[PDB]
């Protein structure tokens, strides 16, 4: 899944 | 250059429908990466609204929905109310800038009176600021609802930018808007010119009032 | 009740530096990412950056428009996040919202929208000094005479910083008093007008008087308006 990003998503 | 879009407006009746689109691409939307939105209240910090693309927080009710679709999003909200007159803001992170990105806003009016034509004056330089080597033209809009509106300036017939600076539409204390303009010249240029106007358009009606340095 | 505090916002010359802390209360602050926004005034929200919790290293990202310039820290035994703003410029001026990310869990994922947002501090960068304003009348006339109105106002020219109050008639004069926001010009000062619509059949009998505040210059002025 792409909203794994951690660019995207700090929590990832 | 944005790489997600919103219209800057929208208007609806009380109890209607409106819906607002959050424009973007194959790095952001497209990609899968999830859509955020967030209300704004006029002078409030941000709330989120809608999270993961659809996903209400408990507390906000069901008359407002997110969906999304291929490059785009979009909230709809129903049963409007005057409460709901506010900023509302995509957001969604992009690939090819690396960050999360937001549209560009979009202002929502709730049509609660009828429409209402501006009333314009535009005053010359005061005899005291020419005095003081300045010379500011100065255009007041009021009473018109809702809020769209332009304001242009002429000198001798020819559209002039520099010099010009116009504030966005502030709420009256009898509901309606009003708006200033200002066209900020020296004295030698202020007499240089026969006549100077500004045009204040509003709903396809258009008012404009015109001074002249030898009245 | 989950509370976030910016402090440390204000006046700031070009070039100069400004921390920002923000204070979190009401929740567990270890736990979450914090991620500050901005917006210029009349404008859109901007993302800044964010920064991880502590057990992913409180690493950090930021958006181009300041890397380099701005970098975020937090001090979890304080429950304080800082935007550190290094080599500022006017176009950094701007509310600061310091904003909590969620954690709720979504399809294999967590979601990372902004949960919570503080109500901001304004930061203003700007090298212009402080300047009581000009106050000028704006005279009516029959050229500001419609159907047995007429409006007069006062000009409010070339003070900084804001803010400016405006009364009319020393507060007992409300009925028709617009008084507008501000413009900022390119010599950065700002301006701003109120006007007052009257019966044209007050002007001449009815004096009006714009009384103006800048308490930054600690400047009062009274200004009566007066017909053509």
């Amino acid at each position: 899944n792409p909203n794994a990003n951690p660019n995207a998503n700090p929590n990832a | 250059e944005s790489v997600l879009t919103q219209p800057p407006s929208v208007s609806g009746a009380p109890g209607q429908r409106v819906t607002i689109s959050c424009t973007g691409m194959n790095s952001n939307i497209g990609a899968g990466y999830d859509v955020y939105w967030y209300q704004q209240l006029p002078g409030r910090a941000p709330k989120l609204l809608i999270y993961g693309n659809s996903n209400r927080p408990s507390g906000v009710p069901d008359r407002f929905s997110g969906s999304r679709s291929g490059t785009s999003a979009s909230l709809a909200i129903t049963g409007l109310q005057a409460e709901d007159e506010a900023d509302y803001y995509c957001q969604s992170y992009d690939t090819s800038l690396n960050g999360w990105a937001f549209g560009g806003g979009t202002k929502l009016t709730v049509l609660g009176q009828p429409k209402a034509a501006p009333s314009v004056t535009l005053f010359p330089p005061s005899s005291e600021e020419l005095q003081a080597n300045k010379a500011t033209l100065v255009c007041l809009v009021s009473d018109f609802y809702p809020g769209a509106v332009t304001v242009a300036w002429k000198a001798d017939g020819s559209p002039v930018k520099v010099g010009v600076e116009t504030t966005k539409p502030s709420k009256q204390s009898n509901n309606k808007y009003a708006a200033s303009s200002y066209l900020s010249l020296t004295p030698e240029q202020w007499k240089s010119h026969r006549s100077y106007s500004c045009r204040v358009t509003h709903e396809g009606s258009t008012v404009e009032k015109t001074v002249a340095p030898a009245e | 009740e989950v509370q976030l505090v910016e402090s440390g916002g204000g006046l700031v010359q070009p070039g100069r530096s400004l921390r920002l802390p923000c204070t979190a209360s009401g929740f567990s602050f270890g736990d979450h990412a914090m991620s500050w926004v901005r917006q210029a005034p009349g404008k859109g929200l901007e993302w800044v950056g964010f920064i991880r919790k502590t057990t992913y290293g409180a690493t950090t990202h930021y958006a181009a428009a300041v890397r380099g310039r701005f970098t975020i820290s937090r001090d979890d035994s304080k429950s304080i996040v800082y935007l550190q703003m290094n080599s500022l410029k006017t176009e950094d001026t701007a509310v600061y919202f310091c904003t909590r990310v969620q954690l709720d869990y979504g399809p294999g994922y967590q979601y990372y929208g902004m949960d919570v947002w503080g109500q901001g501090t304004t930061v203003t960068v700007s090298s212009a000094s402080t300047k009581g304003p000009s106050v000028f009348p704006l005279a009516p006339s029959s050229k500001s005479t419609s159907g047995g109105t007429a409006a007069l106002g006062c000009l409010v020219k070339d003070y900084f910083p804001e803010p400016v109050t405006v009364s009319w008639n020393s507060g007992a004069l409300t009925s028709g008093v617009h008084t507008f926001p501000a413009v900022l010009q390119s010599s950065g000062l700002y301006s701003l007008s109120s006007v007052v619509t009257v019966p044209s059949s007050s002007l001449g009998t009815q004096t009006y008087i714009c009384n103006v505040n800048h308490k930054p210059s600690n400047t009062k002025v009274d200004k009566k308006v007066e017909p053509k």
